[PDB]
């Protein structure tokens, strides 16, 4: 069995047009292997397609990491009279995360083909793609690719000459991070405020327009055709156990070369920064902390970044999570309190306001953290702030409440001395 | 930043608004994207369309979309106020939107913000006296690795320095349309200094396909 | 919404005249039973008390809220009118 992960070869990379150095339109994508033998895949049936996703070990790439094959099989049932839909989550709102953008604008035909194959596995009649409204130029690229697929018979009536009917629709957001939440996305497509629904019912029973629905991330949908062509076993030969496959990474912050790159799951975080991002600005020893999977994940200090792997289970044991695998690097000259406070301000601006612990609690944590930045607090407030975040976490309708509590807890967990020190500075300045 | 409406001479229910004949055909295609009996799903795309025609949404524009889709006006008012991309007050010809969230803040988006204010003379949230520009901070725009970045209308201008953004304002003042994308030495999201991946020629159709199709 | 004041039976007497005190305008009464309210576990206990004291009485049957069928999922109906236009 494999033991060390990384050094992904170019022949085993899925998004082979990540940087846009090749023609993104149909002609280029087909020449790179997209849309190949899709008819053969469709005619093998939904049970076969769902089997390959299950074996591949694929897990949701939107932030929660649920096993994709098991989740998609929820819709593998007979029709009860209603249409069935696939909703592709291209909202791409989590701060630090910009991977889904490159797929839409440079690899659009993998997303369109993934919609058809993934849509077949679920028995869905059409796919609605929800792309955030700020991605106007990327939404326009996606529409052009969709028209090309329609004009070649790949999607629509008798898709790929398969006897299966499939429409791909693009619907644009209007500026709301919460609409990336799976049920808040559905409510937005239906024309309401982007406010999450409680569960149950689950989307696979009552979804968009009250119909069976699956919400899947762009990267999750855009790798299924390759998983079917090359086999789930090939995909399962990467990463650790229950952390299979290749993964797109965004390295931003205080690195020499911020970039988006594909890499193997379970790659060491140190290796990913050094090999692809050109190292931490000022040398590895200048590293202060890393937010490894988007603003929703807790930060981790340099002493934990030395050996930590980049996968769902390795980061969970480091008291964080892989999330969207968006690495934000903070070197030793960062004001760590201010950086986290700016994240709580973001969550304050993004809360939908529906439910009490987030509508009131997140705003409350924002005010406390603004004072913590200046030191205008007492040390006893640190434990109060921890307890407040625990009242938000696990008590809200959606996970945005959890995603606002975790970054606060990560800060207090690893940088309490910096919090207490700053309060002591403020107290002496005003004595 | 007020979520109640008070009628004014330039913003009241009698304020003239209607879609162009061309925009009524676009609305028809928007409505057909959704199941019959759920035309309310078209509220977001149709309000956005009215904003593109008019530049902002007067209360009469919201009242018009409500009528065309047979939706209560209040339910249209809820969508307009909820989503931040809808402009309920007029904005300048160029709506500059600087990202200030942490990944961009770490790459000194403060300098970009300061440069725009210094060049235009305005503050965040204000419109220039000639009504050409409007300036606001926004949350993450999904271009984090290309920070610091701004969005002016539908275009992203990325990897900015104070000099770069100042030039972009100059090009806009002259009526020109600056090229979007990074203003640094790269094209999109690739590492600066040469690619660390995807340097082989991509494998063509059929590569690595399991037997049995 | 609390229901904790609808558990026990009560006995009250008919309301009689109240008039305004000429000096101060306070509410005067000549009814010694104006404030008399008695609590009972059951209707039978209240009726037994009223009989032995010789009071004519009226019994009103208890009103229990009818059971309801609640479905959150009904808010998002595909084809029924229960689909809500806002949340
Ligand atoms: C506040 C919030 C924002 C989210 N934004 C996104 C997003 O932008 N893109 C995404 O794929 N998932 C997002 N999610 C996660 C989705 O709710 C959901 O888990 C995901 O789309 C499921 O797809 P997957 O199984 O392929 O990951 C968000 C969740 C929350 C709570
Ligand atoms: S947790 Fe926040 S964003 Fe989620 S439903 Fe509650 S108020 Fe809305
Ligand atoms: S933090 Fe600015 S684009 Fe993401």
């Amino acid at each position: 069995k494999k033991t060390s992960f990384g050094s992904l070869k170019d022949e085993d990379r899925i998004f082979t047009n990540l940087y846009g150095r090749h023609d993104w339109r149909l002609k280029g994508a087909q020449s790179r292997g997209d849309w190949y033998k899709t008819k053969e895949i469709l005619l093998k049936g939904p049970d076969w397609i769902l089997g390959e996703v299950k074996t591949s070990g694929l897990r949701g790439r939107g932030g929660a990491g649920f096993p994709t094959g098991l989740k998609w099989s929820f819709m593998n049932k007979p029709s009860d009279g209603r249409p069935k839909y696939l909703v592709v989550n291209a909202d791409e709102g989590e701060p630090g995360t910009c991977k889904d953008r490159e797929i839409i604008r440079h690899d659009p035909h993998k997303l369109v083909e993934g919609c058809l194959v993934g849509g077949r596995a679920m028995g869905a009649r059409a796919a609605y793609i929800y792309i955030r409204g700020e991605f106007y130029n990327e939404a326009s690229n996606l529409q052009v690719a969709i028209r090309e697929a329609y004009e070649a018979g790949l999607i629509g009536k008798n898709a790929c000459g398969s006897g299966y009917d499939f429409d791909v629709f693009v619907v644009r957001g209007a500026g709301a991070y919460i609409c990336g939440e799976e049920t808040a996305l559905i409510e937005s497509i239906e024309g309401k405020q982007g406010k999450p629904r409680l569960k149950p019912p689950f989307p696979a029973d009552v979804g968009v327009f009250g119909c069976p629905t699956t919400v899947a991330n762009v990267e999750t949908v855009a790798v299924s055709p390759t998983i079917c062509r090359r086999g789930g076993a090939w995909f399962a030969s990467f990463g650790r156990e229950r952390n299979s496959g290749t993964k797109l990474f965004n390295i931003s912050g205080h690195v020499n070369n911020p970039c988006t790159v594909e890499e193997e799951m379970s790659v060491p975080l140190k290796e990913l920064i050094e090999k692809h991002a050109g190292g931490v600005t000022g040398g590895w020893d200048n590293l202060l902390a890393v937010i490894p999977g988007g603003s929703s994940t807790p930060l981790i200090p340099k002493s934990v970044c030395e050996t930590v792997l980049m996968d769902f289970d390795a980061l969970i044991q480091a008291q964080t999570g892989l999330g969207t695998a968006a690495v934000i690097v903070m070197d030793r000259s960062t004001d760590i309190v201010k950086a986290i406070a700016r994240l709580i301000e973001f969550y304050k601006h993004e809360s939908c306001g529906q439910c009490t612990p987030c509508r009131e609690g997140v705003d409350w944590m924002n005010k406390v953290m603004a004072r913590f930045v200046r030191g205008d607090a007492r040390p006893a407030e640190i434990d109060s702030l921890w307890e407040i975040s625990k009242q938000i976490e696990g008590h809200t309708i959606c996970a945005l409440g959890d995603g606002a509590a975790w970054p606060v807890q990560g800060l207090i967990r690893h940088f309490r001395p910096e919090l207490e020190e700053r309060m002591q500075q403020f107290a002496q300045q005003h004595q | 930043a007020l979520f109640v409406h008070r009628d004014t001479p330039e913003n009241n229910p009698e304020t003239p608004f209607d879609f162009t004949p061309e925009n009524y055909k676009r609305i028809e295609a928007i409505v057909k994207n959704y199941p019959e009996g759920h035309k309310a799903a078209a509220v977001l795309p149709v309000l956005d369309l009215a904003q593109r025609q008019n530049g902002w949404l007067p209360i009469s524009a919201m009242n018009k979309v409500a009528e065309i889709l047979q939706v209560p006006p209040m339910r249209v008012y809820e969508v307009a106020t909820f989503y931040t991309m809808y402009n309920r007050k007029p904005v300048g010809k160029y709506h500059i939107q600087v990202c200030t969230t942490t990944p961009c803040m770490l790459r000194n988006s403060d300098s970009i913000l300061e440069a725009i204010q210094k060049k235009l003379g305005i503050k965040v949230g204000e419109t220039t006296p000639d009504k050409l520009f409007t300036l606001i901070e926004v949350e993450c725009l999904g271009a984090c690795v290309n920070a610091p970045m701004v969005q002016i209308n539908d275009n992203y201008y990325e990897d900015l320095t104070p000099k770069d953004i100042e030039e972009i304002i100059d090009e806009l003042k002259a009526g020109k349309i600056p090229k979007p994308g990074p203003r640094s030495g790269r094209f999109s999201c690739e590492p600066a200094g040469g690619l660390t991946s995807l340097t082989e020629p991509p494998k063509g159709p059929g590569f690595g396909v399991q037997a049995g199709l | 919404s609390g229901v904790n004041n609808t558990k026990k039976w009560k006995m009250e007497f008919d309301t009689r005249e109240r008039w305004e005190n000429p000096l101060m305008g306070w509410a005067s009464t000549a009814d010694p039973l104006s404030n008399l309210v008695l609590t009972f576990s059951t209707k039978e206990d209240a009726v037994a008390f009223a009989e032995k004291n010789g009071w004519s009485y009226d019994v009103e049957e208890r009103k229990v809220p009818k059971p309801k069928s609640k479905s959150y999922g009904a808010n998002f109906s595909w084809n029924k009118r229960t689909r809500v236009s806002t949340k």
